[PDB]
């Protein structure tokens, strides 16, 4: 829901006019199972929720926003540095599951043509392209072990590397 | 299906009997095939195989040269299977 | 020697004798194929599997 | 929808015995039946999807 | 190449559900496209070789 | 390891001398066998025989090592380039791989975008 | 809150009556460690401090669990053993265990260097006692004084080392506090210094070179089978390579080259001497050389998928090679001998112990996700990207891990022990309440395993 | 019939019902745990007022048992 | 002894031959011509050339020594059930059953107490009857059988007794 991308609607509408025989067998037990042992867990399911009356809401997400740059504070100080890389990691959890969702709709195209999975799609195809390579170069993989510390480092050596580039050319 | 007593000997006794080399009126059970009986001694290696293959299959070598009479020859055939209880 | 046939036997071998007999006839109509390839060759490559069960 | 209900139902089937093997509810000379009995409706549970997917 | 007559094909399977083996009017068809189209294969690789001899003379 | 022909029955002879080897084999044999038979049959015993034998055969690869290796001369030695030998043969292997893979990163790049694990 | 009931342990068996003794020093341990598994899991995105650098908190270390888990069940098995003897010896090796169980929790959870070396060399004093008394064979001198000068030889450069480090850098203490710590410049001056803090860990963490302090400790056994679990307790004691590796030297991985593949090789050469071997209790001591090669090689490694395998083989080789411990215990008191051959005879003897036989020796194969195999596959798959050729040598080893077991297995199933005839009672209740102790948290790991493997996960 | 081979199985089998009558008696409060789900509410997502960050439990998801145990 | 390894290589013989017949009538054929081979040098007795035809004999033998020999069905070695359904339990893990468990069957506890009071009041006599046996090292091959009579039991107690059955 809102997150996930998806199809629009899925069609499935069948027609049965070639051969009578005994008109559907997989439509005759679909009609048979919906009410032997799919409309009597609907109800028990309703009766549970009814049940509850009293909700609590609460806040479950929390907030912490910013609380300054980790590149901009340094000289190796106790009280600076560290909600600096408490900042960093909680970015890197954040980023790791951001990758999955993106994961996950390359996931949800493959499920759904089977058949056509290069040929159409494309945008959930283009979008892994753009994240992965962006983040193999700011977060980690080849920064070895997570550390803020070492992560200005990461980004200053691509900075050095585009500034060479830039001036030859 | 289990073997008898009584049955383990007259199983030993048809295969003695259908020998042809053998007399079947001159010895019957008790009578030894070394000495009373007419037996070569190629003959009585050659009569312990084909006892082995009507029965369960179980002949040592080392253990041919002590059984000799049919009387024992079927004793010994029923304490290595274990027969009757 | 004591050979002889168990009901046990008989509502087993006979349940595996329709499933390999009609096992041609289910399995290869209902699930759809890609691409055919018998079509040329009469006697080098379609008689060619049957013949050499036959010599 | 109920293509992906059923098709738990013959995994869950299979481990039915297993729940039963520690202890659970006796069951002396009829826990051999028992397997034959398990896998009898796994069958069935299991040729319903295979028809869905013909279609 | 068989896409024309490929449809009717999986329309049968379609339609009928139960009594699936029952169908030969539409497998004739997936029958028909492949014996024109192996012709026409073995008609492009008889071409070459023709061209290939009338080459070899000159 | 085996010969051209296998060992069973071949080369056999009855002649004197092997006619008192079966004797003095049977003799140690039938030796030890009844000093077993007289601890085998007794219901006053419940515990596990200990057999000489097999106390030996236990003490012969745990024990028995500084006792020994005292003449090395060239077959202990030997041993050592078969030992520390290897370690220095992979060496090689690996650093080559370092030299291929190193450059790659630099400068030609072989690494796929798709990689982003370890 | 875990230090300060631990002690009043000590007081515990020394106070209680002459008949008693053994149910409160059991009941007791086990209510103490049910409260580890109640505050400890606690964390959030940086594990934040616990209070004063008494003792700290815990930041990739759920292996404290395992030592609480162990908190009772080294005290079952050494029941049938001691009982003989006075009640003062009782009252003396228990707490020995205790006093083991003391500095084991100190060394795990307090986040520092300094002080956590003055609680990695003072097990060594408790465990020497232990296993110097009541060997059953011969010997307990020639594995008692290896079991110091192959450690004390080398840990005790670290106080030349760690020293060295916060007399120019700040201070060790929380390292928390340690981003102070420059990247190394790589000078043939800072080479010893790199070695003095890697030998330490490089001993109790056993490689092929200097492998041979820890098969000496197993074979001559220390008290039955359950003290031999408290030098497992050891092998991963040594966890200081998981903090120093990754903090005091992180630019450093050109000196970590060599002894990758001196570790490399005590997986190939390892494996194949317990092919042959006569004891059974060498055989799992062989096997436990191996699992702990997978973790040094991990390690030095320094990826960040690596150490999720890493910190995962620390706990699954804990539970699962003391398992082992606890089945050769089984015979050793039954059977009165070490020797493989001698007791042969599974199922038609030992009904109910042989299936215990089969889920111990499977965990050193990849069975279905318990523990071994999350362990184990993280390293494999991390080495692939350290270098291409490590599987043709990695796989091989993984064909000689189910000899490892299955060997164990064929000299165990088979219908014979014909000179045997003791070994009435196949389990008196607890023999078998041992097996069930050490599987069955491997059992719920399988539901929840990102408790186990944790280094940010 | 035979006497038949000869097993222990009274120290086997009294070892399975001494394990599982421990099991079944914590097992108890495992019962109520699934009707802890069905009786009290589970979970609930909704954007919070700035008033309190946290209240007995700091953040509370899928269970309510999740927050008893945080509340200790 | 030269007599017994005639015996076991004519006993190996007829065995090796049904690998390489089909049928029994064509079996008991072939057994007729290798009667007439051994026949002919039987008669002859020689310390020199029976011996040479003996070592002669594992030649033509060993050309044909491998089609994958039909090696019985319970018997020793070879291939198909040589422990397999064989493996039951010995006596000595009798008595390990406990009260409760051991009050089944009382017939088959009443009868086994009964003879393992004999076997145990035996085994002194049985010990001093085996020493007394002339040979003053050990023992020689074989175990002495008794000669007395009025007391029974030829020294070993537990060898024919307590078994393994199918």
């Amino acid at each position: 829901x809102x997150x996930x991308x998806x199809x629009x609607x899925x069609x499935x509408x069948x027609x049965x006019x070639x051969x009578x025989x005994x008109x559907x067998x997989x439509x005759x037990x679909x009609x048979x199972x919906x009410x032997x042992x799919x409309x009597x867990x609907x109800x028990x399911x309703x009766x549970x929720x009814x049940x509850x009356x009293x909700x609590x809401x609460x806040x479950x997400x929390x907030x912490x926003x910013x609380x300054x740059x980790x590149x901009x504070c340094q000289e190796k100080d106790v009280l600076c540095m560290f909600e600096a890389e408490m900042q960093w990691r909680r970015d890197y959890k954040v980023d790791q599951e951001i990758v999955n969702i993106i994961q996950e709709r390359l996931k949800a195209c493959q499920q759904r043509e089977g058949e056509s999975h290069r040929q159409n799609c494309a945008k959930e195809l283009e979008q892994f392209t753009q994240v992965v390579k962006a983040y193999q170069d700011r977060y980690x993989x080849x920064x070895x072990x997570x550390x803020x510390x070492x992560x200005x480092x990461x980004x200053x050596x691509x900075x050095x590397x585009x500034x060479x580039x830039x001036x030859x050319x | 299906p289990p073997l008898t007593l009584e049955g383990i000997k007259d199983r030993v006794l048809y295969v003695l009997k259908l020998y042809d080399k053998i007399d079947p009126e001159k010895l019957s059970v008790n009578s030894h095939f070394m000495k009373d009986l007419g037996l070569d001694s190629l003959d009585q290696v050659e009569i312990i195989m084909a006892m082995e293959d009507e029965f369960g299959f179980e002949i040592p070598d080392i253990d041919a040269e002590k059984l000799m009479c049919p009387q024992e020859i079927v004793d010994y055939i029923a304490d290595k299977k274990d027969v009757y209880e | 020697n004591i050979n002889e046939n168990n009901p046990l036997l008989i509502n087993s071998i006979k349940r595996l004798l329709i499933g390999s007999l009609f096992a041609g006839y289910i399995i290869s109509n209902n699930i759809p194929p890609t691409t055919i390839p018998q079509m040329t060759m009469p006697y080098y490559l379609k008689t060619t599997a049957l013949i050499v069960t036959i010599l | 929808n109920m293509f992906s209900s059923l098709s738990l139902v013959t995994l869950l089937l299979l481990t039915m015995p297993i729940m039963m093997m520690s202890f659970n509810t006796y069951k002396p000379s009829n826990y051999p039946l028992y397997v034959k009995t398990a896998i009898s409706y796994a069958f069935i549970t299991s040729m319903i999807p295979t028809m869905m997917f013909i279609h | 190449y068989c896409a024309h007559y490929l449809i009717r094909f999986l329309k049968c399977k379609r339609d009928s559900f139960p009594n699936f083996l029952a169908c030969k009017h539409e497998r004739h068809d997936w029958d028909y496209c492949e014996h024109l189209d192996y012709v026409k294969r073995m008609k492009e690789f008889e071409r070459e070789r023709r061209l290939l001899q009338r080459k070899k003379r000159r | 390891x085996x010969x051209x022909x296998x060992x069973x029955x071949x080369x056999x002879x009855x002649x004197x001398x092997x006619x008192x080897x079966q004797a003095e084999r049977l003799a140690i044999r039938s030796r030890l066998k009844r000093e077993y038979q007289l601890q085998y049959y007794d219901p006053s015993r419940r515990g596990v025989i200990e057999d000489p034998a097999l106390v030996r055969w236990t003490y012969a690869r745990s024990a028995n090592i500084y006792p020994n290796f005292r003449p090395n001369t060239k077959t202990s030695l030997l041993g050592a380039l078969f030992g520390i030998g290897p370690l220095v043969f992979w060496y090689y292997v690996f650093k080559t791989d370092r030299d291929r893979k190193e450059k790659l990163i630099q400068e030609g790049k072989l690494d796929r975008t798709f990689n982003i694990s370890y | 809150k875990y230090i300060i009931p631990t002690i009043m342990l000590m007081p515990l068996t020394w106070l209680s009556k002459n008949n008693m003794i053994w149910v409160n020093s059991t009941a007791h341990s086990l209510l103490i460690s049910f409260t580890s598994l109640l505050l400890m899991n606690q964390f959030g995105d940086n594990s934040l401090n616990f209070s004063l650098l008494f003792f700290s908190d815990s930041l990739s270390t759920p292996l404290l669990i395992l030592t609480m888990w162990l908190l009772p069940l080294m005290l079952m098995a050494s029941q049938h053993h001691l009982s003989k003897e006075n009640l003062t010896r009782k009252k003396l090796f228990i707490t020995m265990l205790i006093s083991l169980q003391l500095f084991l929790i100190m060394t795990f959870t307090a986040m520092e260097l300094i002080l956590f070396y003055i609680l990695f060399e003072a097990t060594l004093v408790p465990t020497l006692i232990i296993i110097t008394r009541w060997g059953n064979q011969t010997e307990r001198l020639n594995a008692g004084l290896y079991f110091l000068f192959y450690t004390l030889a080398g840990s005790l450069p670290l106080l030349v080392a760690l020293i060295y480090i916060q007399n120019t850098v700040g201070s060790l203490n929380f390292l928390m506090l340690q981003y102070w710590v420059q990247p190394v410049h790589n000078s043939w001056s800072n080479v010893f210094m790199w070695l003095a803090c890697m030998m330490a860990f490089m001993v109790k963490m056993p490689l092929y070179g200097l492998h041979l302090w820890l098969p000496k400790a197993h074979v001559e056994a220390p008290i039955a089978g359950s003290m031999v679990l408290a030098a497992v307790l050891l092998k991963l004691g040594g966890y200081g390579m998981l903090r120093i590796t990754l903090i005091l030297n992180p630019m450093t991985d050109f000196m970590a080259y060599p002894f990758i593949m001196l570790s490399l090789w005590g997986m190939i050469m390892t494996s194949s001497i317990c092919l042959r071997q006569t004891d059974l209790k060498s055989l799992i001591a062989y096997s436990s050389v191996s699992h702990m090669a997978l973790v040094i090689v991990a390690i030095l490694i320094q990826t960040p998928w690596s150490y999720m395998g890493a910190t995962a083989l620390m706990i699954a080789h804990g539970l699962t090679s003391s398992m082992l411990f606890c089945l050769a215990n089984s015979n050793y008191e039954r059977i009165h001998s070490r020797t493989m051959i001698l007791a042969r005879g599974l199922q038609t003897l030992l009904p109910l112990m042989a299936t215990w036989w089969l889920l111990a020796s499977l965990t050193n194969l990849a069975l279905p996700p318990t523990i071994n195999l999350i362990g184990e596959l993280f390293v494999v798959m991390s080495t692939f990207s350290w270098s291409n050729i490590t599987i043709i040598l990695m796989g091989v080893n993984m064909v000689i891990t189910a000899l490892y077991s299955l060997y164990m297995l064929i000299m165990t199933q088979r219908g014979k022990y014909t000179y045997h005839i003791n070994n009435i009672s196949p389990s008196f209740t607890r023999e078998n309440a041992l097996m069930s102790l050490h599987i069955l948290p491997l059992l719920l790991l399988t539901l929840n395993p990102k408790i186990i493997l944790g280094p940010l996960y | 019939r035979l006497f038949i081979i000869k097993p222990s199985g009274f120290y086997d089998k009294r070892f399975l019902k001494l394990l599982r009558f421990y099991i079944l008696l914590t097992g108890i409060p495992v019962a109520i745990g699934i009707t802890l789900i069905n009786v009290x509410x589970x979970x609930x997502x909704x954007x919070x007022x700035x008033x309190x960050x946290x209240x007995x439990x700091x953040x509370x998801x899928x269970x309510x048992x999740x927050x008893x145990x945080x509340x200790x | 002894t030269h007599q017994q390894k005639v015996l076991r290589l004519y006993k190996r013989a007829l065995r090796h031959l049904e690998s390489w017949c089909i049928h029994r009538d064509k079996y008991r054929y072939f057994a007729c011509l290798l009667r007439a081979r051994f026949d002919e040098h039987k008669n002859e007795k020689d310390m020199v050339k029976a011996t040479q035809l003996l070592r002669e004999a594992e030649e033509e033998f060993w050309h044909g020594q491998h089609p994958q020999p039909y090696i019985f069905p319970e018997s020793p070695g070879g291939t198909s059930y040589e422990r397999y359904e064989c493996y039951k339990v010995p006596e000595w893990c009798l008595d390990d059953w406990h009260p409760s468990e051991k009050a089944m069957y009382p017939d088959y506890f009443a009868k086994r107490e009964q003879w393992k009071k004999l076997r145990r009041e035996s085994w002194e006599r049985e010990v001093x009857x085996x020493x007394x046996x002339x040979x003053x090292x050990x023992x020689x091959x074989x175990x002495x059988x008794x000669x007395x009579x009025x007391x029974x039991x030829x020294x070993x107690x537990x060898x024919x007794x307590x078994x393994x059955x199918x």
